[PDB]
RNA sequence: GGUGAAAAGAACCCCGGGAGGGGAGUGAAAUAGAGCCUGAAACCGUGGGCUUACAAGCAGUCACGGCCCCAAGGGGUUGUGG
RNA sequence: GCGUUCCCGAUGCCGAUGAAGGCCGACCCGCGAGGGCGGCUGGAGGUAAGGGAAGUGCGAAUGCCGGCAUGAGUAACGAUAA
């Protein structure tokens, strides 16, 4: 018996064209430069969702020192304060306290430089 | 009120009624409810007050329709001779409903 | 590439075309092209032990019997081997056709009668065998036969 | 899950006057202002510091030696010209630039940091005739 | 309602009659006339050509009524390509394609408030 | 066949952006006087001809 | 190589030199209309939504924001930042 | 492990209340290869569980056959006897 390739190929190539849906070129056409795209496409966000990781904590870091230098004083300072203090608290992401309500963060100001004064 | 609780290693900021994902937890019924750790007060008439990991006994009350659900993202890994998708991860997630500070 | 029709000119001077290389039209990556590894004609066929080729029989036998589905048959009322008579007599002998039945008789008549049943496969004595004894529900032989069998192993 | 992000605030314009400072120590915090780092609504992609008008430059001071010192290659021309001309000479002619030149230096180098030096505006001082909201930081 | 028309088969090439159906796309058919009447192209004829039949059928057979209509949409397709031989120094020999065109115009009908 | 060559297939876009100039300018026409008819400024028209004009016929 | 069960293969009228098409008519079906079953892809077009003329690129990806079809969410698009 | 062709299973079963194949899908299952389910097309085939056998999976071979692009509305249109 023959088994000749019959439906197979087509349907894996429409499988990977739908992937590349939107891409520019024939990176969107060609059932191979499509696949070209998509490895880095791939490799790109499995990168970047380790990056993402990153992006926000500096976000953040910059968020909390504007914030805090603004009662006068070094993130790093008010970072050590809080330690000293202990406070898992704030967690980087939730010192949006130091934007929404700004009292809470005042706050934990005074602590901060509580446990350092 | 308010409130940070601290729950799936990571912290939020509940409020009086609602919610997201926190992480499949042994509370194996969907018709149950948990309290997860408190961190930092408030602010209202009620308080403001925060402390060296909230241990003030004060809890957050949440019950929690859900299962563990999942989504998508794909995990593909390439290199040069080697590909690898052998993971559509979906992960495992917890939906709850904040009841009260 | 050798089996096939055409000729082994080299269609083109192998060096200045500025085609790709290539010797006759047979060779398959070519189309026109003669088959890679075809199958070609072959003999399935390999001898099973004897011994196992026993054991077989045998243990089907048994195993449609350990089931109730053996049934020894003596009464053939069926004659001439008219189809109408068989009927009649699977009947009243339990056989409704439900169940699909290896017939196994020497009694070239009952064959005749049985045969062209869709339930029912024919079977000369001296056929019996397993995959027929498996394909079917029900073992059904006149002890003419169930002697031949008992005498293919003791 | 949570979030952060600003709705599109007014901007805050704001008056300087380095008449006698370092160019560059001056330089680095006119661009902090420029981009928004100050203000805790910070959003990296959005583009919204103070306005920032500075009178009086010439007047910047400069430590070390850069009377024609310091050389500002700054233009090639096209075919076989290299044209630097000595920091004193742009005092001298056009002098604004000294601050402008430190200023776009210490911006990021995108479409946004691009835009956000246009909000920068330096002249000779004092007097910014250009201003309907000035108000001095130091 | 619409009225359409297509040519098939006219062996102009498409390149060449859709520069000319860009000239007369959402036209009142009388603009459409006086544009294909003076416009210097070989597709200003087969072009004009099936405006006429469109025009035809729209009053003809769809009770449509001439001074009210225009070109709707109109446009060209390529159809199937003569392929000839042309040849060439040292005997090369490429294959010149007479291309060959289907063009479609489609009227409808404009005002009346 | 020969020495320079194109060294890129050449994208559609690319393609189609060379021909952003290639697009038809309507003929340019007028009334007439005589005629409620369209022709070319400056030409005769076979009908009107003109006022003491040549052209086909007319009574 | 292949219309259809059957030529029932489109009378007649309309534009056109014709080709071609529009009606009419046959057909269960005519994007089954005659190199006609199915009719993928490259490729060419028409319409629409988002987008674009101070911008630097393996063309993706991550985050936010805006606009466009359904509503504690999705889908399409892409301005800026990484 | 997945999937392709074929055999047993099959005098069966699914099928015009629509087979195969095609086009969608933001849904369900699976780590994945895939498998489903829904809509449209399509119009006559398909073929479980469990096994058996192979012409069994393509992106590259200046591979092969074919189709269609790019250069491009470009060079050219074959004696300057008009
Ligand atoms: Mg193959
Ligand atoms: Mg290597
Ligand atoms: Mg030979
Ligand atoms: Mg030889
Ligand atoms: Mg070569
Ligand atoms: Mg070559
Ligand atoms: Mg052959
Ligand atoms: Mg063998
Ligand atoms: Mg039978
Ligand atoms: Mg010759
Ligand atoms: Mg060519
Ligand atoms: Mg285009
Ligand atoms: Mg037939
Ligand atoms: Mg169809
Ligand atoms: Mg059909
Ligand atoms: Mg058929
Ligand atoms: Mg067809
Ligand atoms: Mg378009
Ligand atoms: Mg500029
Ligand atoms: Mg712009
Ligand atoms: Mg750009
Ligand atoms: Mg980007
Ligand atoms: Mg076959
Ligand atoms: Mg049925
Ligand atoms: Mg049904
Ligand atoms: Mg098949
Ligand atoms: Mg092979
Ligand atoms: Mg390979
Ligand atoms: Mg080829
Ligand atoms: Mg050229
Ligand atoms: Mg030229
Ligand atoms: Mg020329």
């Amino acid at each position: 018996p023959r088994a000749k390739t019959g439906v197979v190929r087509r349907r894996k190539h429409k499988k990977i064209l739908k992937l590349a849906k939107g891409y520019w070129g024939l990176r969107s056409k060609s059932f191979r430069k499509a696949r070209e795209t998509l490895f880095a496409a791939g490799n790109y966000a499995y990168a970047h969702r380790k990056r993402r990781k990153r992006d926000f904590r500096r976000l953040w870091i910059v968020r909390i020192n504007a914030a805090c230098r603004q009662h006068g004083l070094n993130y790093s300072t008010f970072i050590h304060g809080l330690k000293k203090a202990g406070i898992e608290v704030d967690r980087k992401n939730l010192a949006d306290l130091a934007v929404r309500e700004p009292q809470v963060f005042a706050e934990l100001v005074e602590r901060a430089k509580a446990a350092q004064g | 009120m308010f409130a940070i609780v601290k729950t799936g290693g990571k912290q939020y900021r509940v409020e009086p009624g609602l919610k997201l994902r926190v992480e499949k937890l042994d509370a194996e019924p969907g018709a149950t409810v948990e309290l997860p750790v408190l961190l930092l007060g408030g602010e209202k008439t009620v308080v403001g007050t925060p402390v060296v990991e909230g241990a003030s006994v004060v809890a957050e009350v949440l019950g929690h329709g859900r299962g563990k659900k999942i989504l998508v993202s794909k995990f593909k890994a390439k290199v040069q001779y080697r590909r690898k998708k052998g993971h559509r991860q979906p992960y495992t997630e917890l939906l709850i409903k904040e009841i009260r500070g | 590439r050798g089996e096939v029709a055409y000729s082994g000119r080299k269609i083109w001077p192998q060096k200045h075309t500025g085609r790709a290389r290539h010797g006759d039209i047979g060779a398959p990556i070519f189309v026109g092209g003669g088959v890679v590894f075809g199958p070609k004609p072959r003999d399935y066929s390999y001898t099973l032990p004897k011994k196992v080729r026993k054991k077989g029989l045998a243990m089907a036998v048994a195993d449609r019997a350990r089931e109730g589905k053996l049934l020894l048959v003596e009464a053939f009322a069926g004659v001439n081997g008219k189809t109408k008579e068989f009927l009649a007599w699977a009947k009243e002998a339990g056989l409704d056709g439900s169940e699909s039945v290896l017939l196994v008789t020497g009694n070239e008549l009952v064959r005749r009668a049985a045969r062209n049943l869709p339930w029912v496969v024919t079977l000369a004595p001296e056929g019996l065998n397993v995959y027929d004894i498996v394909r079917t529900e029900r073992l059904v032989m006149d002890l003419d036969a169930w002697e031949v069998f008992q005498n293919r192993i003791g | 899950m949570k979030t952060y992000v600003p709705k599109q605030v007014e901007p805050r314009w704001v008056l300087i006057d380095a008449e006698g400072k370092t160019l560059g120590r001056l330089a680095t915090k006119i661009a902090t202002l420029l981009r928004g780092k100050h203000r805790p609504d910070w959003t990296p992609n959005v583009a919204m510091g103070d306005f920032v008008v500075v009178v009086n430059a010439d007047k910047i001071r400069v430590t070390g030696k850069k009377l024609e010192q310091k050389i500002y290659t700054r233009y090639s021309g096209y075919p076989g010209g290299l044209k630097k001309i000595p920091l004193e000479k742009m005092l001298a002619t056009h002098p604004e630039r000294v601050l402008e030149h430190a200023v776009k230096g210490m911006l990021p180098k995108g479409p946004l940091g691009r835009r956000l030096f246009k909000r920068l505006k330096v002249y000779a001082g004092p007097d910014h005739p250009h201003q309907a909201q000035r108000p001095e930081k130091l | 309602m619409e009225a359409k028309a297509i040519a098939r088969y006219v062996r102009i090439s498409p390149r060449k009659v859709r520069l000319v159906v860009d000239l007369i796309r959402g036209k009142s058919l009388e603009e459409a006339r006086n544009i294909l009447r003076y416009t210097n192209k070989r597709g200003a004829y087969f072009v004009a050509k099936v405006l006429e039949s469109a025009a035809a059928n729209a009053v003809n057979n769809h009770d449509m009524l001439e001074d009210r209509l225009y070109v709707k949409a109109a446009y060209v397709d390529e159809g199937p390509a003569l392929k000839r031989v042309l040849p060439r120094a040292r005997g090369r020999a490429d294959i010149i394609k007479k291309r060959t065109s289907h063009i479609t115009v489609i009227l409808g009908e404009k005002h009346g408030k | 066949a020969k020495h320079p060559v194109p060294k890129k297939k050449t994208s559609k876009a690319r393609r189609d952006a060379r021909r952003s100039h290639h697009a038809l300018t309507p003929p340019t026409l007028v009334p007439c006087p005589e005629c409620k008819a369209m022709k070319p400024p400056h030409t005769v028209c076979p009908e009107c001809g003109y006022y003491a004009g040549r052209k086909v016929l007319e009574v």
